[PDB]
């Protein structure tokens, strides 16, 4: 709201970023572990 | 070697043990044991003795 938009500056893209990772990370934090990195795949994520 | 062992993160070491395992079998293993030089070593002992 006080940017008036995600990408209409270098200050609103770091907003943006995070605004799409804060969101990211809270939607698919059950896919992702603390510290080692997870690896899966379709058969193990039910990609078609 | 004959082989064409590619290994993945697709699956653990355990199952990529299995996977690997069950693709090729016990002919891989022959070039494993092969390659460790023991059955060189006896050979080479024995003879000397």
């Amino acid at each position: 709201a006080e940017e008036g938009g995600e990408n209409k500056s270098e200050r609103a893209k770091q907003a943006n970023a995070l605004h799409l990772l804060l969101i990211g990370f809270e939607q698919n934090r059950e896919r992702i572990n603390t510290v080692q990195n997870s690896t899966y795949s379709m058969d193990q994520l039910n990609f078609s | 070697t004959a082989f064409r062992v590619s290994v993945n993160g697709y699956e653990t070491s355990n199952e990529n043990y299995v996977r690997i395992l069950s693709e090729w079998g016990i002919p891989l293993v022959d070039q494993l044991i092969h390659d460790s030089g023991i059955e060189s070593f006896r050979s080479g002992i024995g003879l000397y003795l």
